């Protein structure tokens, strides 16, 4: 990121964390992980529960 | 036709209503995301020879009755009209994502497209799975979760418009049914 | 209905002539996907004529049906 | 010889149908006749399974006799053919609201989503599949019989306000319950009612005990909705084949 | 009791109507057929036990399952139970040779046995090859007459059809 | 039709009482003994095709002038109404085991089958028998004691709806009787 | 008398099959659910004495022209009455909650309710104000549960909108 | 495609009534039993082509007949033929499983079948001889949970009283 | 007609296809919404008498054409006739949002009402605006912000639910447009 500012937003993949997006990606395309993506967004700002 | 802005103009006329800031607001987040919606109108237009022979070889490939004789897409004169017939069904649910509204595709293809394939004797089980794998290649293009060609863009959610566009592709899947 | 009809009489005309020749941008019937000429031609130069698609006709494309009518016709 | 060309108005039948504009409101013409004398054959073909029951091993049952003297059964037809005519002379009041009366009773019936998709589409083949059920099962009011005299007055209670259905809301008559329309029409009607009524009494053993059982299910899963007109509907069956349904005003 | 008389009759009766020059034209052919099928009806009658214990070994010479424990023929007091109906149906065709037309057949011996046969178990093919084996067991100069092996093995074909 | 819960309410009409405290701990055990009901009437429909097959000839069995020649089960069409008619009478017992009431057996079935029977002559008294046999047949099922099928069920003791659907088991047969 | 239980069955007489897990499905929720409207139905056992009161003068409350002679409520004995009706719609209410569905009311209460009414030239105006008393006296956690309140002001809604 | 909501809608439907608390109820059991038929029908949908395979060499070594000339399977193509069909009835197993309800068994693979394989000449023990070998095969406590077996054990005995 | 969980199994027929765990966690999500599903159908139905009572009378102030002498809403059996038909429009959306799809909204109402209204003689345009003042009643009355009632709910957030009941009442417009 100091010598490539363009690869944000660019997964870096199995050596980084896991990251999240609601996505949503179906042939009627509806999120299924609004359950997930709410505990995971309670632990990206509290870091717990 | 109409796009997304003049179905609330249309809505507010029936109410002799100026429209105001209580409703610009869902007005002025159609143009903040409005980006997003050219950077994935680009994604289909960009594959869409590659979407029309992936769909309708995945037809004949899931029904094999169609290319035995007497078939609908038997000979070579009949394999081409439908070859053309997927790329005007995709061409105007491009229209009609681009318009943010589905009144293009109401008025200009899916008029008495029904009342054409019942004289044609076209078999309307097969023309759903046309339709329904070119659904599933367009979620997949705009989402980027595409296996065989992988694009680039900027970081963001953009899965309001693969379902936005997975619901222009039930209409005609509910018009010709 | 009223002036602005026809006049059926299949037969018509009358004469056992040879017959003359037609254009090349028909209808088909065989191939109707097909571009056929007007791919590389002067119709590339000129406006795209007007074919009526929509049912409702609106206010801004009915004058700009009639300035064809006035040209062309 | 004369130079006779094949015409403007013959030569458009081998058209081939295109998508919008006009030349969609033809195809749209074309197929709307090619699915009504469809629904005629959907509704033909169920009626000709209905009267295979009244032809049960190959010989013609008492249920299926036209009239019993010499042109008894010529006037059967001459007056099922201007029954039909004064069927499409009422207003659009009575034409949907029939079709919707008839799309009601229509999906009760169905066993399967494939028929209740067919009823829907269909409205010939709905009509005559509310009469072809009742005609099989005997559940009919040509075919019920009382056995009591208070079982006689509950089934002339139910047929007193169906008789005023076939009257007009002011209160004069429709031209749905008609019987005569010549001279003596009306009394070679009479003749064939009366004689209809005979053979009811003539059936079998189980076919007087099997027609009790089928007039309490129809009037139980068509025309009960609450517990009282179940027992209304259990216990009296001959007032529970009275009820038909408000298509036809009777 | 489909026969020629029943069916002439009782579609005169449906229109209310005596019985015409086409009603009496049909049974002239009651009296040119007869022949044949009496003649078949008494070789039937004298020759039964000979015929259904011909017939029902062989279905259990070509299905011998049904000999296995917990199958259809498993004891001794229901195999013999298997020949009481073949010895049924040919009862039935005997009966139907002699009115000359499908009737005891149809309302006695087959308007209810896929109700019956499904519900006990019972395989329709076992029924369908003791038919099909007296069908061609028969030749025409030696066990009857050759019009009335024409009826016979007819009455036999309705009975294989209504099974299968 | 009425079930357990109306019942007690019907009962209670007469006297113009509302239904409180003295009659309601009788409904609450019937709810909360109400997972054993379902597994109950499961069992019994379960095995409702070969309770019919094991009833209907086993009353032959036991009473063999029933197919000779004059007898009430010697045609196709005969035995066949008697196998439609085994499956009537088992059906309306699950109807008013699953609803804890026999009103939708004695109002729906029962009324009128003894005026019905003595007018088409079927025995009543090996129509008994078919039913004395069915009876048998499901209180091992419910109490899974029957000697060629186990059912896999939770540890317990339901005596009670063995019990009642015996007690369903005789007002068909003292209708007939 | 359409409950829960008796919908189910008498949908499955009319196809004429057996309860299948579509139907034992449904008597599951009146386990769950059942906790409720019966723990609702002991607090209009113990309360109906007060809560008929306190509705019958809501209706004089708002209506104060009934007592007047030339209209209607001038004496004694058409005023006791309207108590009368109004402890049997509650009465109706707490059978409805007893048998899980709407059947009491319906048969009882609601049935033929529109033609008594008129023709005894009776105001049904009156009679929903009385109704509707009762469903904003009720506050939820101090007398009955939460889940109890939804039940017994389902009821009464739903006489609401059957009377107007 | 009777379920617990298509029962409740058409029964209201029919009574043109608004849904009342008698119809949510019913949606309520469709709510708590919906746990144990989903782990039902996710074990299927990941087992099968190994269910399939054993039920169908547990027709073809009990009922050794059939692979006679003559018979239903005779070559191979007859044969793929039989486990296309046991793989038919195991996907509308799990159809089942997941509506909650026999209604993609009622309308797919029940109705029409008894007129088909009786033409076809099918054996309908047979199929019912692979159905019952998968009920039987199924312990419980290893493949799935106490009440997932309760409902995956009662779509296949409705398979087998209505095939037989 | 159809519902969510019958509707996700007639598109695995169409590919023959097991329906396993990629999407059964989308039909896990409508049970977890069922609660709340089942807690604002509730909603509607006890406040339909008067949500066709403050639609057609708000048609007539708004269009005071359709007291005119000769109207469509003139006489008082016409009258009765369009209150009528207010509850049944109200009672199909009803039955699409307890089922979770618009297939009984569909085919058993729609499905022919356009050429019902052409046949009759019904103005149409009045039709789309007593149909728009439903919408607005159903999803202040699901999302709790009516004004002159309020009902208790457990606190949450129901968006989803008021957006998808507004799906259904222009899908009426729709059809008879
Ligand atoms: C048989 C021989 C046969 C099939 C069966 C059928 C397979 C099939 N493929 C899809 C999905 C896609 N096709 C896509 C198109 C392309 N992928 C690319 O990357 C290039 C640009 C282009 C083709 C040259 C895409 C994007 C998809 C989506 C899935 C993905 O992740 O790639 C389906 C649809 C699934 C469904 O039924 O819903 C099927 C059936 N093709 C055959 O030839
Ligand atoms: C059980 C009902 C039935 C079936 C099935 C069938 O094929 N025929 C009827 C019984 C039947 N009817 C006749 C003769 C006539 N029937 C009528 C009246 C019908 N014909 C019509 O066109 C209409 C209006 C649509 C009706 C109701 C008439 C006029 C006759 C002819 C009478 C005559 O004297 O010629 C017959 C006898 C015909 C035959 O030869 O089989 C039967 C068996
Ligand atoms: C069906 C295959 C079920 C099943 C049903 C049960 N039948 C039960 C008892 C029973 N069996 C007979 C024997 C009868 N069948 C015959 O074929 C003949 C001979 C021709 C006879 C006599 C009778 C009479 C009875 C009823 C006893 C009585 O009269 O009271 C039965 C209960 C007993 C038990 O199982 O131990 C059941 C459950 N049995 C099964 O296991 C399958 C699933
Ligand atoms: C292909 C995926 C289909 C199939 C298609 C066939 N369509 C044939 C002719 C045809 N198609 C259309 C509709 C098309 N034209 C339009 O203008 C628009 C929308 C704006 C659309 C969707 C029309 C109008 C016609 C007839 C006139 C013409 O051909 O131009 C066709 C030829 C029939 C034959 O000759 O055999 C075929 C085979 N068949 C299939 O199996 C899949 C489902
Ligand atoms: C009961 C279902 C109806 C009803 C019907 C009417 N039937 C009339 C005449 C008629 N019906 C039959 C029976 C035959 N027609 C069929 O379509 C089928 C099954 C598909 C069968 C078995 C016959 C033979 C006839 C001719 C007259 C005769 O029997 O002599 C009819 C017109 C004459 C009449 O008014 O009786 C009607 C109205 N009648 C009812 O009351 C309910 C509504
Ligand atoms: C031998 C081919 C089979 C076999 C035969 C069995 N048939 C059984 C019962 C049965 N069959 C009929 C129809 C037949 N009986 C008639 O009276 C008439 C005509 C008037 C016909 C065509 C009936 C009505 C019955 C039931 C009564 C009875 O026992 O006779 C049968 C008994 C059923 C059972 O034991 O479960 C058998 C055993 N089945 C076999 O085991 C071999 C393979
Ligand atoms: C005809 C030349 C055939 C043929 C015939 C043979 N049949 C033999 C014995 C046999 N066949 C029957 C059935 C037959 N007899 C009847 O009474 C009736 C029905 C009324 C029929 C269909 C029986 C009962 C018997 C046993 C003694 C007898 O009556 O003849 C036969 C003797 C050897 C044997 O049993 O196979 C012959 C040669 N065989 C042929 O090759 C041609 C085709
Ligand atoms: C079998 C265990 C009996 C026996 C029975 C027969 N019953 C016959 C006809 C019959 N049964 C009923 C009653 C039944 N139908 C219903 O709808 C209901 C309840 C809702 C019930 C209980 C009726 C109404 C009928 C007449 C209708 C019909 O034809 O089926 C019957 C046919 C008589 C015949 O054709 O000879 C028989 C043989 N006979 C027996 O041996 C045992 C004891
Ligand atoms: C295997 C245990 C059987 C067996 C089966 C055979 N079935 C044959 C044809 C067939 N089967 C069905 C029913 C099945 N197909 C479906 O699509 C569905 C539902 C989705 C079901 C339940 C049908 C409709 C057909 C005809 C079409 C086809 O061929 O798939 C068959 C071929 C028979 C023939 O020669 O025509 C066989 C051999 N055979 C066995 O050995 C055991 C009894
Ligand atoms: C008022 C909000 C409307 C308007 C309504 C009118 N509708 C009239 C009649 C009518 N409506 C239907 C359709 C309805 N019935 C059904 O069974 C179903 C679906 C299950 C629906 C949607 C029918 C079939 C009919 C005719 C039969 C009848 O009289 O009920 C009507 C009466 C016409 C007249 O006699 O004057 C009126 C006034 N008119 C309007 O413009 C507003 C928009
Ligand atoms: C003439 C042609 C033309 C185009 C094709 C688009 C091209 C385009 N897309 C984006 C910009 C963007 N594009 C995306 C899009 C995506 N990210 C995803 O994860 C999805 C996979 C995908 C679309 C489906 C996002 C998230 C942004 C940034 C957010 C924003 O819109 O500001 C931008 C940057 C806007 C900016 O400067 O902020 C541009 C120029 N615009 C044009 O003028
Ligand atoms: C809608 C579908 C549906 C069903 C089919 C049943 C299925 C079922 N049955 C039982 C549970 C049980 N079932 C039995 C019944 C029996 N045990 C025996 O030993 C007897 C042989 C047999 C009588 C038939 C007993 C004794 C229990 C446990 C105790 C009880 O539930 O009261 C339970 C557990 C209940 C609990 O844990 O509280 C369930 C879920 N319930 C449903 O919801
Ligand atoms: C000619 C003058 C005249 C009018 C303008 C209308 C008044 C009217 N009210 C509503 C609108 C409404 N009407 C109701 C209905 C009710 N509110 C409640 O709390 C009660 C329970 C129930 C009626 C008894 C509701 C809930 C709204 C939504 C707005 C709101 O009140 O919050 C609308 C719809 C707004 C739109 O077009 O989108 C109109 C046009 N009636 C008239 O007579
Ligand atoms: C027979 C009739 C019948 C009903 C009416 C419902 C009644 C009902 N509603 C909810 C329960 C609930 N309901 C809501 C719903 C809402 N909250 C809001 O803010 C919105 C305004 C509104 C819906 C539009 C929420 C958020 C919950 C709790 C979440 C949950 O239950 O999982 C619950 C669960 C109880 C709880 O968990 O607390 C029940 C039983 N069920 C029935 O059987």
């Amino acid at each position: 990121q100091v010598g490539n500012p363009s690869t944000r937003s660019v997964s870096v993949g199995s050596l980084g964390p896991k990251v999240f997006k609601s996505e949503g990606i179906n042939s009627n395309a509806q999120k299924t992980n609004n359950e997930s993506i709410l505990q995971a967004s309670y632990l990206a700002v509290f870091g717990r529960m | 036709m109409l796009d997304a802005f003049s179905r609330v103009v249309v809505n507010s006329d029936a109410k002799a209503a100026y429209v105001g800031g209580s409703d610009l607001q869902a007005l002025k987040s159609f143009i903040a995301d409005g980006n997003k919606r050219l950077d994935a109108v680009n994604s289909i237009v960009s594959n869409a020879s590659c979407m029309v022979s992936d769909a309708v070889s995945g037809m004949i490939c899931e029904n094999p009755g169609l290319i035995s004789p007497g078939g609908n897409c038997y000979t070579n004169r009949r394999m081409a009209a439908c070859l053309r017939d997927g790329e005007i069904i995709l061409r105007y649910v491009s229209y009609a994502l681009l318009a943010g509204d589905a009144s293009v595709l109401e008025d200009r293809c899916l008029n008495g497209l029904k009342e054409t394939y019942i004289a044609l004797g076209v078999p309307t089980n097969s023309s759903i799975r046309a339709v329904s794998i070119m659904k599933a290649q367009a979620v997949a293009f705009i989402t980027n979760t595409a296996t065989e060609r992988k694009m680039s863009f900027a970081a963001g959610d953009c899965t309001s418009l693969a379902s936005e566009v997975a619901s222009y592709f039930d209409r005609v899947g509910a018009a010709i049914s | 209905l009223s002036s602005g009809s026809s006049a059926a009489v299949p037969f018509s005309t009358a004469v056992r002539f040879e017959s003359p020749s037609g254009g090349l941008d028909r209808y088909s019937r065989v191939d109707p996907a097909a571009p056929g000429p007007n791919v590389i031609t002067r119709f590339l130069f000129k406006d795209r004529p007007v074919r009526r698609s929509d049912p409702s006709l609106s206010e801004v494309d009915r004058e700009a049906t009639m300035r064809t009518v006035y040209r062309n016709v | 010889v004369t130079g006779a060309v094949s015409s403007v108005n013959m030569r458009r039948f081998q058209r081939v149908p295109k998508v919008s504009g006009f030349s969609a409101k033809v195809t749209k013409k074309n197929v709307n006749k090619a699915l009504d004398k469809a629904d005629m054959f959907f509704a033909k073909s169920v009626t000709m399974e209905g009267k295979a029951a009244a032809i049960p091993y190959g010989v013609y049952g008492i249920q299926c006799m036209e009239g019993s003297a010499k042109g008894m059964a010529h006037e059967k037809r001459a007056m099922a053919l201007s029954a039909a005519f004064r069927m499409n002379q009422r207003s659009a009041a009575e034409k949907t609201g029939a079709m919707y009366e008839n799309r009601r009773l229509a999906l009760i019936l169905a066993q399967n989503d494939h028929q209740e998709k067919q009823y829907i589409k269909y409205p010939k083949l709905a009509a005559a599949a509310l009469m072809a059920s009742t005609e099989v099962t005997r559940a009919c009011q040509r075919y019920a019989v009382p056995e009591s005299i208070e079982e006689e007055f509950l089934a002339a209670s139910v047929d007193k306000v169906n008789k005023m259905r076939g009257t007009t809301a002011s209160g004069v008559y429709k031209s749905s319950c008609v019987e005569g329309n010549a001279k003596g029409q009306a009394e070679q009607a009479r003749v064939a009612a009366l004689a209809v009524a005979f053979r009811s009494a003539q059936k079998s053993a189980s076919q007087f005990a099997a027609e009790r059982y089928a007039q309490s299910k129809y009037g139980r899963d068509l025309f009960s909705s609450t517990h009282f007109e179940e027992g209304y509907a259990n216990t009296y069956p001959a007032m529970a084949a009275a009820k038909r349904a408000s298509s036809y005003g009777y | 009791m489909k026969s020629v008389i029943t069916t002439v009759v009782s579609a005169a009766d449906a229109a209310g109507r005596f019985p015409s020059n086409s009603d009496l034209e049909s049974i002239q052919g009651n009296i040119q057929r007869s022949a044949a099928r009496l003649e078949a009806a008494e070789k039937l009658a004298g020759n039964h036990e000979a015929v259904v214990k011909e017939a029902g070994d062989a279905c259990f010479a070509k299905y011998a399952y049904l000999k296995n424990p917990g199958e259809a023929g498993e004891n001794q007091e229901k195999i013999n139970k298997c020949y009481r109906d073949v010895d049924h149906y040919m009862r039935l065709v005997n009966y139907c040779l002699v009115v000359g037309g499908t009737g005891p057949l149809d309302e006695w011996g087959i308007a209810g046995a896929r109700e019956v046969y499904r519900t006990l178990n019972l395989p329709t093919s076992a029924y369908v090859a003791s038919i099909a084996y007296t069908r061609d067991r028969l030749c025409v100069p030696r066990d009857m007459s050759a019009q009335a092996g024409v009826e016979f093995s007819a009455y036999l074909d309705y009975l294989i059809n209504a099974l299968s």
